[PDB]
């Protein structure tokens, strides 16, 4: 199907909770170790010929460090299933009750 | 074919899972299913209450034998003496009375209970339907009563819980009301302001109902606002309420274990060591290997005493075991570790709503204080590390207190008793509200505040950071589960960083602080590690220190001391193996092996398939399923925190051996 | 978040602004995570750039507005190498680089690695990536 | 499948008759008044019953949170009440029949002994 | 004044001006005795002027 | 003995065979490249404790009770039963019963009361007996699943020390905690539990043999 | 820097002046034959020391990990030789001068006691 969902071998940390989801049917998430696994070198992919664009990977809201994109059908690039409204942030102190300010 | 195993070890994963013991999570439940839950674990209660009474029962009134005594009622007979439900007494036609009293407490209780679990089974399935009438109630409108629910809350049922505290608090004051005429009509003691007899509960009954409904009106006419606990009260007023309890458990705890021990309470507690007990599972009167019964007397193979036929329950005294502070200790223990346990459960409930309201971004959206505080991600950092520094600072001072006074004690060194911690004691100012003030409390006290902040360390790891942390915020990386154990080998390792991990982690660091308040509830001196012990100057300490008790024996010592009488009965002696049991095989599931268990159940399910051929027939598709290390580590906690508190009750359950004859020093 | 809180070598790339800036959108991103997602050519040889964040909402374009911003310290742009508007082959490139370190026990983890290579903003130049110790620019160059 | 049970009865059976076969040949002096044929037949009751109730906690237990649901909001905590009330009733009509009294039948509830 | 009075009934009362986590720093030192609580109190009343 | 020497001995083969891949790994898209990685995250539920390393650190201890009976053989602790020469109901029975020619110290959990009255007796032994337990304890900071816990904690003492060391104190605080990798950890804490019990199984050894040879007539 | 060791010292100075100022409050009666001044000063040197050895065997420890290489094949294995000389020869010297006699200076070896 279209919105293919790719795995970044930059931000993955090889949890695999990503192929945790992935249907045994269809293995298109594995492991590329390339050395020891403790420096990161267990990194995961997406076999975009066997991924049949399930949405399980993504949809979960398990992926620790964005790796997991889901590159929409034209072009949009989204990191997690819902991201936080991106707020203006202040430490809210009262000027002489239960704060004082100062 | 490979994959068909992979569909089978994708069942246990550790993604959003069924999960069946979260089956009654707050999340698929509503207001009035929680109502229903409540009512009917009260009815359950109640049941299991009356089923207490009824193992209170000596003498049976209808003419029998009774029941030998257990836990469960000696736990509660010091209240039943208080409340003239039981009695003290020596002679068999005052205890019929008393049992038919529990009799019929025991039987109004699985009345009660039976309509109180059936009103919950109607609230659980909706259906407040009133079968005389006909008629149905309404959960979110409804007249409480009828004129008295048109007087006070006119119409207009609580909307919300904010609103509902109100209601709640008249019905807690209708609670002190019915109790306090219960104790009036029922129970005799007429209210009188005299706080030194039962009489001053019935008064303090009255005066907390004409508080509780003076609260519950103003809270009904003017509600509060905490705000946020509003919307997901399932789990946020849920786990502040739960750590709230948590609180006041301990403190009834604390409650306890000074009450039990004024002389206001002797008749109740104190009057215990002038019984004798014949617990379930002591010592029993032994035989020889040739018992050939023809009762009356004894042929062939004489028992161990000529009275006591067969196979009796040996008698044994509450003043060789201190039954009073036995019982005391029991109620104390089990009221202090379940407030520490309810404070870690609400914590990490509330570090799991607070995980999902910042998943979704509610977590900026909150006004009240209670998370504009902390959302921070200095404050946090700053909070974190003064509780880790303060908790450093102490644990380290009394834990170097406490190894100098092990050496002094064992001479190591060539170091000597005087050498030790036997001056510091609490200051005068402070040594009120101990009995004997030594290096003993203020160990207690160190020991006390070590522990609480050594826990607190995981409890504010599981506020703070239930999404994210200052080391994974400086990584590229966030926590969305709440049970997820790791993110693997990366970084050099990600164990246990979820709440749920905080969870078990602070209460693995509690069981320190809380196995201490064992140790000084039973005295037994954690100011040193061996006391008592004749090995150098460790039977000094009565006399360097001029102690005025004489405490069983040091931290390790009280393995070997007090254990003496755990050894001497059954019943305690399979409690020890089951418990070591127990606690034991949590390492089976917290030593970081879940694969190597995994990659063994693969082995072991090869070779069940294989000799299930070779030697059997048919197919073998049975496969052998391990718990993950979420899994793991729920089922690690569980084991272990059963485990060493199944054998703390031991020490609590196996007598006091406090004696208060300071031994002189050895010379 | 202030210098003497946080671990001791850290820059103001990952030293974050916003003190409570990790629940403020994703927490994942210290500062805002826009992709390259399409770089079209239409009428003339100039190329729309088209920045979608990784929230996946909006649909921009660099802008001296956002190019400021990504000179400021606030945002930053990736291209995900597998971007099917790529000039450079990075199938081969990416493949004979793992090639050099990785052993294909699965046989196929080298032929789908995906990575994102980052973009910087010098002023002469305009949004330019440095890929294998060479300077390419999005505009013209690198697509 | 019957196959199953016709082996696990079957190889406990032939075990037990393993132990009745080796307990002839150790030579032991049984206790005063016992036979030398049932003294090990207990002893592998014992065994098999032991190895047998951790296998049907394990196999009972185990299947329990395989069937646990919200259907089980009845009857799963009166279970396990109406569990205390058999065990309570059970130490008193099975374990510990009457009250420890003497061969007299005094009872000696307080410190006069 | 009023605030020292405050500081010595009541250390985490009169320091309302500090920080979230310093006030349950003052909280605790209080809890921990009487005496650390009001140290802390003044030590941090007595930083800002003098 | 055979019981522990061949539940070692599964270790042992799991070293021996499966040191770069296993069958159920083979299944898997996984290999073993390390001998000593710990595992590959909560992929599949979790890979916990897979390299030949760890194979090792179970095989040492699980053949730590298999080693422990051959302590309570040689000092003739009856490890045939967890209670022996205690009055509880048949414990000092044994003797009478069973036709033994010898009293054994006591069982297998009586061990730890009985030919421990000597330990205590002694300044050195109980220093001793302290010092294993708590190194044997503190290796549950290293084998629990909990290295992340302590690396998220250490990152916070190092904020902690230089904030508290640079507006309190003055200048750069770099210094940072260090934290075991799991490997790291998992080798320390295998020391840290075999050193811990086994400094005690010599209290065991050296504080006297206690196995009589008259064998407690039954108490009637 | 330098301020560390005056704070090391001066954390450790403070505890002097600290555990030394409550010995007068939490009102004690001191050995037999002992004097308050010094009573409590044992005390804190003992428990100052035992702090100070451990965090200079963790810091010794860690940084004779970082430091040790191949290059320490010999003066690894002496350095351990001589602790254990020294520890020994101090086993003669200064911690149990003698063989345990008697009062009159006569030996008991055997099992004639
Ligand atoms: C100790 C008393 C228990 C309780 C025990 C019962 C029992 C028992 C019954 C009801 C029944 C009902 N209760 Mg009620 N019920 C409790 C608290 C509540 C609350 C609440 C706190 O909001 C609500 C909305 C209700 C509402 C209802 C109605 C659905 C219904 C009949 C009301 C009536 O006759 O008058 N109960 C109190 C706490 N309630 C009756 C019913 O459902 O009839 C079909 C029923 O049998
Ligand atoms: C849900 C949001 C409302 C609320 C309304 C109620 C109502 C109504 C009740 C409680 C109840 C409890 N609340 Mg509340 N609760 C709120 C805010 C708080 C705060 C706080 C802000 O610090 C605290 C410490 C507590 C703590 C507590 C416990 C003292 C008490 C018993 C809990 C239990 O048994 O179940 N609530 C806000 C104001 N809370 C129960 C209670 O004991 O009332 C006397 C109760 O009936
Ligand atoms: C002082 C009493 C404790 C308390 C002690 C218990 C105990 C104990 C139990 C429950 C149980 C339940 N409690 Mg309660 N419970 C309290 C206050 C609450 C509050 C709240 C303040 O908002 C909520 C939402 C709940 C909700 C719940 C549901 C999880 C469940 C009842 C339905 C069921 O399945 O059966 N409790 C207070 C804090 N509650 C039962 C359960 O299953 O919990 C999982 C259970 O065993
Ligand atoms: C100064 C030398 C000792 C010291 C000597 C005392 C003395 C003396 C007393 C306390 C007492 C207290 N100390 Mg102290 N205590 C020390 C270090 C600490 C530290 C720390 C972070 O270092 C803390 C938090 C505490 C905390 C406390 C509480 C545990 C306890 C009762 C206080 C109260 O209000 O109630 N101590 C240092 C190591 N501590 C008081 C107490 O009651 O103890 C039972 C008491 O009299
Ligand atoms: C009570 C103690 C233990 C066992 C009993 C045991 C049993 C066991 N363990 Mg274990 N284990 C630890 C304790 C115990 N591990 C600890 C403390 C650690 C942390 C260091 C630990 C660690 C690992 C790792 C890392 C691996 C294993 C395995 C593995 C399996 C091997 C399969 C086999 O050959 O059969 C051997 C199995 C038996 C002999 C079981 C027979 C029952 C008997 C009568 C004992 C009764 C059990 C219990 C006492 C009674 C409770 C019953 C209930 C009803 C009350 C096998 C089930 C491995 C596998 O799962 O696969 C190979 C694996 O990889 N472990
Ligand atoms: C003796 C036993 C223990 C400690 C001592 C201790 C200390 C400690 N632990 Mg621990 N721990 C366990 C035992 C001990 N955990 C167990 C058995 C488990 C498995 C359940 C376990 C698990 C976790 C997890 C999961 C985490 C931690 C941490 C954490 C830190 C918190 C910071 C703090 O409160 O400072 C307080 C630290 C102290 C007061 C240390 C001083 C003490 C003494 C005077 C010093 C003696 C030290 C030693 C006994 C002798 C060495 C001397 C030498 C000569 C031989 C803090 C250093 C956490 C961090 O790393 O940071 C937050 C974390 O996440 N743990
Ligand atoms: C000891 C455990 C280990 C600690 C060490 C952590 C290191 C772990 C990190 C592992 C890596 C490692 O170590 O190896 C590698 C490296 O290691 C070293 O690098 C460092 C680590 C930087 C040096 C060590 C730091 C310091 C010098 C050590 C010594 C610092 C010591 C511990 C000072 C802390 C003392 C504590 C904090 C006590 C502070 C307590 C404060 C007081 C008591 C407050 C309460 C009293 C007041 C309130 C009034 C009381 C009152 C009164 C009177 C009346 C009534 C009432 C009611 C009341 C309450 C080499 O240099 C390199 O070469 C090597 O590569
Ligand atoms: C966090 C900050 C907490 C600071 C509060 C200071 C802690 C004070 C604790 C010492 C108090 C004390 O010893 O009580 C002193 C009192 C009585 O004090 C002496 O105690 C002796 C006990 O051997 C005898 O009872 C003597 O009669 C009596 O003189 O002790 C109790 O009975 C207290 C009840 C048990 C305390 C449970 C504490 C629960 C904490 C759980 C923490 C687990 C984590
Ligand atoms: C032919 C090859 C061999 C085939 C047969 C071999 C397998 C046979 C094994 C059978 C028995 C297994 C040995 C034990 C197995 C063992 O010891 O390991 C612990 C075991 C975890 O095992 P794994 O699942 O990793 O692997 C075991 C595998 O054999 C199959 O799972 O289970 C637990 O965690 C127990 C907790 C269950 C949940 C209980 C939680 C606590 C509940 C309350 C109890 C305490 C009360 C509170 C007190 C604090
Ligand atoms: C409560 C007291 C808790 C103190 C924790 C002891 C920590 C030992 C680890 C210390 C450690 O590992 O790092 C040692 C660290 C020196 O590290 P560097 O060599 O990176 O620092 C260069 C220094 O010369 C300039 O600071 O010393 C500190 O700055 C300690 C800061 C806390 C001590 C100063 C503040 C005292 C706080 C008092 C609170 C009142
Ligand atoms: S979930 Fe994300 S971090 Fe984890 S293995 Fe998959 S892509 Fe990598
Ligand atoms: S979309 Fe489906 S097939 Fe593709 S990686 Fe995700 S779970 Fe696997
Ligand atoms: S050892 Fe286990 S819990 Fe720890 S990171 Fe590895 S797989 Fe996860
Ligand atoms: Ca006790
Ligand atoms: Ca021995």
């Amino acid at each position: 199907a279209k919105k293919h969902y790719f795995i970044i071998e930059n931000l993955c940390v090889g949890c695999g909770l990503c192929l945790d989801k992935c249907p045994p049917k269809v293995n298109a998430i594995g492991y590329k170790f390339y050395g020891d696994v403790q420096e990161g070198g267990f990194r995961c992919y997406i076999d975009q010929a066997a991924c049949i664009s399930c949405s399980a990977c993504f949809s979960g809201d398990e992926c620790p460090s964005g790796a997991l994109i889901e590159v929409l059908p034209d072009g949009e690039v989204l990191d997690f299933s819902y991201t936080p409204p991106e707020r203006l942030d202040f430490d809210l102190r009262f000027l002489h009750r239960f704060h004082r300010e100062a | 074919d490979a994959a068909k195993m992979r569909r089978f070890l994708f069942q246990r994963t550790e993604t959003r899972s069924t999960k069946w013991y979260q089956i009654f999570d707050t999340e698929k439940l509503d207001d009035e299913q929680v109502v229903g839950g409540h009512l009917a674990l009260l009815g359950v209660l109640g049941f299991i209450m009356g089923i207490y009474y009824i193992s209170g029962i000596q003498v049976f009134p209808w003419g029998a034998p009774g029941f030998h005594d257990n836990w469960f009622y000696l736990t509660i007979k010091p209240r039943m003496v208080s409340l003239g439900i039981d009695t003290y007494s020596t002679k068999t036609a005052d205890l019929e009375a008393a049992g038919a009293r529990l009799l019929g407490w025991a039987a109004f209780h699985f009345l009660v209970g039976s309509v109180l679990i059936f009103g919950g089974w109607r609230h659980w399935t909706h259906n407040l339907t009133n079968p005389f009438t006909g008629r149905c109630g309404n959960f979110r409108d409804f007249r409480f009563l009828g004129k008295f629910g048109d007087v006070v809350f006119n119409g207009t049922s609580a909307k919300s819980y904010k609103e509902a505290l109100g209601p709640h608090a008249v019905y807690m004051s209708l609670l002190f009301l019915g109790w306090g005429i219960v104790m009036w009509a029922i129970l005799g003691f007429a209210p009188i302001p005299d706080f030194q007899t039962i009489n001053s509960e019935t008064f303090m009954s009255f005066v907390f109902a004409v508080i509780f409904f003076a609260l519950g009106i103003y809270w009904w006419n003017n509600p509060p606002n905490a705000a946020i606990h509003l919307n997901d009260d399932m789990k946020a007023a849920f786990s502040v309420h739960l750590t709230a309890i948590g609180y006041i458990n301990i403190a009834l705890g604390c409650i306890a274990f000074v009450a039990f021990q004024q002389p206001s309470f002797a008749p109740y507690y104190k009057e215990l060591d002038k019984l004798v007990f014949y617990l379930y599972g002591e010592p029993f009167n032994r035989v020889s290997f040739n018992f050939v019964e023809q009762g009356g007397k004894v042929i062939s193979g004489a028992k161990e005493f000529a009275d006591f036929p067969a196979y009796a329950i040996l008698p044994k005294s509450g003043e060789a075991f201190g039954m009073a502070r036995v019982v005391t200790n029991l109620i104390v223990f089990n009221h202090i570790i379940c407030g520490v346990l309810y404070v870690f459960a609400g914590v990490y409930h509330g570090g799991q709503y607070l995980l999902k309201i910042q998943l979704n971004g509610m977590y900026n959206q909150i006004k009240s204080i209670w998370i504009t505080k902390g959302r921070d991600q200095e404050v946090q950092v700053k909070i974190l590390g003064t509780v880790m520094a303060l908790c450093f600072a102490t644990m380290l001072s009394v834990y170097a207190v406490i190894v100098w006074n092990t050496i002094c004690e064992l001479n190591i060194f060539g170091t000597n008793i005087t050498m030790s911690f036997y001056w510091l004691k609490p200051l005068p100012i402070f040594q009120w509200m101990f009995a004997d003030p030594s290096i003993n409390d203020w160990v207690m006290a160190h020991v006390i505040t070590a522990g609480s902040l050594f826990s607190l360390i995981a409890l504010v790891r599981i506020a703070f950071f239930a999404h994210t942390s200052p080391l994974w915020d400086d990584l590229g990386l966030k926590k969305n589960s709440y049970s997820f154990p790791c993110l693997g080998p990366v970084y050099g390792g990600t164990c246990g960083v979820s709440i749920q991990d905080q969870l078990w982690f602070a209460m693995l660091w509690g069981i320190k602080g809380l196995s201490a308040v064992c140790w000084y509830i039973d005295g037994a001196w954690i100011a040193s590690m061996m006391y008592g012990v004749p090995a150098a100057d460790a039977k000094a300490w009565d006399s360097i220190a001029h102690l005025h008790h004489h405490y069983t024996s040091g931290i390790f010592y009280y393995f070997w001391t007090e254990t003496v009488t755990i050894f001497s009965s059954s019943h305690l002696s399979t409690i020890l193996m089951i418990g070591h049991l127990v606690w034991f095989i949590s390492f089976a599931v917290w030593f970081e092996d879940r694969g190597s268990r995994l990659e063994g159940a693969d082995i072991q399910t090869r070779t069940i398939r294989w000799l299930g051929k070779k030697f059997l027939n048919r197919d073998v598709n049975f496969r052998f399923p391990v718990l993950t290390i979420s899994d793991s580590k729920l089922a690690g906690t569980f084991l272990y925190f059963g485990g060493t508190f199944m054998l703390v009750f031991l020490f609590l359950a196996n007598g006091f051996y406090q004696t208060n004859s300071p031994l002189p020093p050895p010379v | 978040m202030q210098p003497q809180l946080s671990r001791p070598q850290t820059a103001s790339n990952q030293v974050r602004k916003a003190v409570s800036g990790p629940w403020s959108g994703n927490a994942v991103h210290k500062a805002e995570k826009y992709f390259i997602t399409s770089a079209k050519r239409d009428r003339d040889g100039k190329l729309q750039i088209e920045l979608v964040p990784a929230s996946g909402r909006r649909k921009l374009s660099p802008t001296p507005e956002m190019i400021r911003r990504l000179i400021d310290g606030e945002i930053e742009i990736y291209i995900l190498t597998t971007q099917p508007d790529i000039a450079i082959d990075m199938n081969k490139e990416i493949i004979d680089m793992e090639n050099r370190y990785v052993i294909d026990f699965d046989k196929r983890g080298v032929k789908w690695t995906m990575r994102e290579i980052p973009v910087f903003y010098h002023e002469g130049k305009g949004l330019c990536v440095e890929l294998h110790n060479k300077i390419y620019t999005l505009d013209q160059f690198f697509k | 499948n019957g196959k199953l049970i016709a082996l696990a009865v079957g190889g406990a059976v032939l075990m037990g008759a393993l132990f009745f076969s080796v307990s002839f040949l150790t030579g032991y002096i049984p206790a005063p008044n016992h036979s030398a044929i049932l003294t090990p037949l207990r002893s592998f009751m014992g065994w098999f019953l032991l190895i047998f109730c951790a296998s049907i906690i394990i196999m009972g237990l185990g299947k329990m949170s395989s069937a646990i649901s919200d259907k089980w909001f009845l009857s799963f905590p009166l279970s396990i009440f109406v569990i205390v009330m058999v065990m309570f009733l059970s130490l008193r009509v099975y374990w510990e029949k009457g009250r420890t009294t003497t061969v007299d039948g005094k009872y000696i509830r307080t410190t006069a002994e | 004044i009023r605030r020292l009075i405050l500081a010595f009934i009541l250390p985490p009362a009169a320091v309302m001006n500090k920080e979230a986590g310093t006030i349950m720093l003052t909280g605790i030192l209080t809890l921990w005795g009487w005496i650390p609580g009001v140290v802390a109190a003044l030590i941090m009343i007595s930083k800002e002027q003098s």
